[PDB]
């Protein structure tokens, strides 16, 4: 069963290169066509360039030859070099592979997980976790609210868990917010019986690859 | 290059109905290289239907595509949980190989009131300079809602912002939440921090409020 | 027929007159072992070797001293593969006709002289590759083409003929590639034309084809490679020449139409581009 990851880097200068990284796994890199694609926040989604394990690349006009395709069969991972980047470029890069190798095959029917890319000339910083404690405010009778707060931030992404997974249902995991100042803030909440307040240990487990800091968080009702 | 439009942009079907979307294109495609995608939020894109018919490896006969030249159309049969995404249709006849903008397809659900909680801000906040008030809105159909904040009743505007979760895996709600951002010179001064909410599943909006440490 | 001088050189099965994806059509003996050899006698345009358990190009010079090497001569003193256009006509200054002789007539020439693992009177005669674009002529020490299937090959040298945009300025000449292929060997493909059979007086459509969906000129050259007549499975294997050779390639409905009867006229259709498993992918006149 053929595996598909990229992997890159978070945050990316204006002007500099983007390298990304398709590790293939489980299948061969032969007689299959790979794609690099990219949907921007805002529009669809749009395909960058292919590559055939002979060497062959074709890439999008659009993007006036700046991006680099490569691929090393030995290692079986697929390169993407793009140049002259700009924030326009901030967006989820994916690699995609064919069916297969004639032209009607050429549907992608693999694709890997994505990785998110933020192209700007702010400096990486790390997130302060808050805890939205429970209170009488967030307790509704037998059930109780609380979460714990993910403020200013760069750039995305970030995930949160509670309890290291073990607490999932109940969880919700807003979208992050840009505020005023370029950082972002998040929101993470959890609704759980108000009589184990007392008694149960609530932690959230904030990572956050770009500054490649995990913090957990004991929430606390007061 | 080919530019692929789709239509409609949202659609909010409950399960068991049927779902119509179509593509065009700017120019003629040859049956064998147009395809139909869907992608869940936080995954990547995956192969419905490639050929304009053949459908991908796994996927239920609810699907169908069909279409000649520049009209193509995708149908769900009997939608249901599983089945909601956002759908893209995409070309390959001719390099840059293009996508359509996509189509969203609700669940149509029940309406359902939200829970309002609202939380004040941190100790650990404050002592930083800072003070966030966070106002959740917790498990209501349908999305559109509005949360107003009012310091000591006076409305407040400029200083907060909003998001809204996906629709739920288990039952097809949202969840909004709200984050005022003082300083905490500002935030001292006042007492009284609301939350006002308004939406279709309230008779009347609800007001979840308290008092700064009272 | 007024077509017989012109479709002259679409009759592959007279002029090349061997497999084109797999050519061995011919057989000889190098120190008393009877090995199978390239007997084509037209450029096998866009034609070469991949390697599929290997990072390495089949133009590599094959190891001496395994899977690091490709199938091309081994290294020599006298160096005498790979050797440029301009190199080979300088060494072989003192013949008169080399300054007659293109490009791969006299790769294929140069190639024919080595002398096959000191066997003075062998009949063996070394396959060559031209490449166009660094003008370099390739020794191909190995000249088997294809080693693909699942007995051992299904994982793992493992290697398959093909047309390949890397393989675009290659040319695959056996020792029998004559001077004047020019003329009567096929090279480009034919636009606003399309093949087909000259019965009654009149040029009719090819009566039965195969049709496949192709995406441009290239994928149809490419898939008339593939089914073109090969001298191995996947005399008895030796086609010579008889093979779906030909292809019809409709540009605006995306189809590669091929047939193996050799067409003995031209239709013009400007939706048509007429090709050949021995044309180049490419080029068109």
């Amino acid at each position: 069963q053929v595996q598909l990851r990229e992997s890159g880097p978070h945050l990316v200068k204006p002007s500099e290169t983007l390298s990304l990284t398709c590790n293939v796994s489980g299948g061969t890199i032969n007689r299959y066509y790979w794609n690099w694609i990219r949907q921007i926040p805002g529009k669809g989604l749009e395909w960058i360039g292919n590559i055939y394990y002979t060497g062959t690349t074709e890439t999008n006009p659009s993007l006036e030859g700046r991006p680099l395709i490569s691929i090393d069969r030995t290692t079986q991972q697929v390169s993407l070099t793009l140049t002259s980047v700009t924030p326009a470029d901030t967006a989820v890069y994916y690699c995609a592979r064919t069916r297969g190798e004639w032209s009607p095959d050429w549907c992608l029917d693999r694709w890997g997980r994505g990785t998110l890319v933020t192209v700007s000339s702010a400096s990486t910083k790390g997130p302060s976790v808050f805890p939205l404690a429970p209170s009488s405010k967030s307790t509704s009778g037998g059930t109780a609210a609380l979460g714990c707060l993910v403020k200013d931030y760069f750039p995305e992404p970030v995930t949160v868990s509670w309890n290291s997974g073990a607490l999932t249902s109940g969880v919700h995991t807003f979208p992050a917010v840009l505020q005023s100042s370029g950082l972002y803030s998040l929101s993470s909440v959890v609704t759980v019986p108000s009589s184990s307040l007392g008694t149960q240990t609530y932690i959230c487990n904030v990572n956050h690859k770009p500054s490649n800091t995990k913090v957990d968080k004991k929430v606390e009702p007061k | 290059e080919i530019v692929l439009t789709q239509s409609p942009d949202t659609l909010s079907l409950s399960p068991g109905d049927t779902a119509t979307l179509s593509c065009r294109a700017s120019q003629t495609i040859t049956n064998a290289y147009f395809a139909w995608y869907q992608q869940k939020p936080g995954q990547a894109p995956r192969l419905l239907i490639y050929s304009t018919s053949t459908r991908a490896s796994g996927i239920p006969d609810r699907f169908s595509g069909s279409g000649s030249g520049t009209e193509f159309t995708l149908t769900i049969s009997r939608l249901e949980p599983e089945d909601f995404a956002v759908f893209y249709c995409q070309q390959y006849v001719r390099s840059p190989w293009t996508f359509g903008q996509g189509t969203k397809v609700e669940l149509k659900r029940t309406v359902a009131a939200p829970s309002v909680f609202i939380f004040p801000p941190s100790d650990e906040q404050l002592k930083s300079g800072t003070a966030s008030v966070v106002c959740l809105l917790n498990n209501f159909y349908p999305r559109e809602a509005k949360v107003q904040w009012k310091v000591d009743n006076a409305l407040q505007s400029g200083n907060s912002q909003e998001s809204v979760t996906e629709q739920d895996s288990k039952d097809s709600t949202y969840s909004l939440s709200s984050t005022l951002t003082l300083s905490k010179a500002d935030y001292e001064k006042h007492k009284v921090y609301a939350c006002e909410v308004t939406h279709q599943g309230l008779s009347s909006p609800v007001t979840k409020s308290f008092n700064r440490g009272e | 027929n007024p077509w017989t001088e012109y479709m002259a050189k679409y009759d592959i099965e007279e002029v090349h007159g061997s497999g084109i994806r797999v050519d061995l059509g011919e057989d000889a003996e190098v120190a008393g072992t009877q090995y199978r050899l390239p007997s084509g006698k037209c450029p096998v345009f866009g034609k070469g070797i991949i390697i599929e358990n290997s990072n390495t190009a089949f133009l590599t010079p094959v190891a001496t001293g395994l899977k690091d090497g490709g199938f091309a001569f081994p290294p020599t003193e006298p160096l005498m593969s790979p050797m440029t256009l301009d190199e080979m006509r300088h060494f072989y200054k003192d013949n008169k006709y080399v300054k007659n002789l293109d490009e791969l007539t006299l790769c294929s020439r140069h190639a024919g002289n080595m002398i096959p693992d000191n066997d003075k009177n062998s009949n063996y005669k070394y396959p060559a590759v031209y490449d166009d674009k660094d003008k370099k002529c390739h020794i191909l020490y190995i000249a088997a083409q294809e080693n693909n299937g699942p007995r051992y090959c299904n994982k793992d040298f493992c290697f398959r003929p093909a047309k390949d945009i890397s393989f675009q300025n290659y040319a695959y000449l056996s020792k029998n590639v004559v001077d004047n292929w020019e003329k009567v060997c096929p090279r480009k493909n034919l636009q606003n034309a399309k093949f087909g059979l000259w019965v009654d007086g009149n040029c009719e459509d090819i009566p039965h084809v195969n049709e496949f969906p192709a995406i441009d000129l290239f994928e149809c050259n490419k898939l008339v490679f593939e089914l073109s007549a090969s001298d191995q499975p996947k005399d008895r294997y030796k086609s010579h020449g008889k093979g779906y050779n030909w292809g019809n390639y409709n540009t605006e409905t995306q189809k590669c139409e091929i047939f193996n009867v050799k067409p003995t006229c031209l239709i013009n259709n400007a939706a048509y581009i007429a090709t050949t498993a021995l044309s180049h992918p490419i080029e068109v006149e």
